[PDB]
């Protein structure tokens, strides 16, 4: 990781840094469980 | 640290910010000679004896 974030693929002694630390993510989520409201087709449709 | 300060959590600006190249690793080697340089200037102080 070091050698490739140098570009070399020696290092000398010392401390050196890397890519970031992260928790990456998992699952995938969504949202408004609840619809209401349905438009009265019904009787524009089906009345007698 | 470039990656998540501009595009952190991100996997479409991670392939795109390589079409910048060279900015943000050059960045680094600025900041680091500052932090380590730091560390001297309380040697040239006190560390006479
Ligand atoms: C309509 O929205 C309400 C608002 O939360 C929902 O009410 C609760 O929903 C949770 C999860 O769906 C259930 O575990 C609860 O039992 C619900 N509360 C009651 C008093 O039953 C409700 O579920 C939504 N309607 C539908 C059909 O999901």
């Amino acid at each position: 990781e070091t050698k490739c974030t140098l570009k070399s693929f020696t290092v000398e002694k010392g401390i050196y840094q890397t890519s970031n630390f992260r928790v990456q993510p998992t699952e995938s989520i969504v949202r408004f469980p609840n619809i209401t409201n349905l438009c009265p087709f019904d009787e524009v449709f089906n009345a007698t | 640290d470039c990656t998540m300060y501009i595009c952190g959590d991100s996997t479409e600006c991670s392939n795109l910010l390589l079409q910048y190249g060279s900015f943000c690793t050059q960045l680094k080697r600025a900041l680091t000679g500052i932090a380590v340089e730091q560390d001297k200037n309380t040697q040239e102080v006190f560390a006479q004896v």
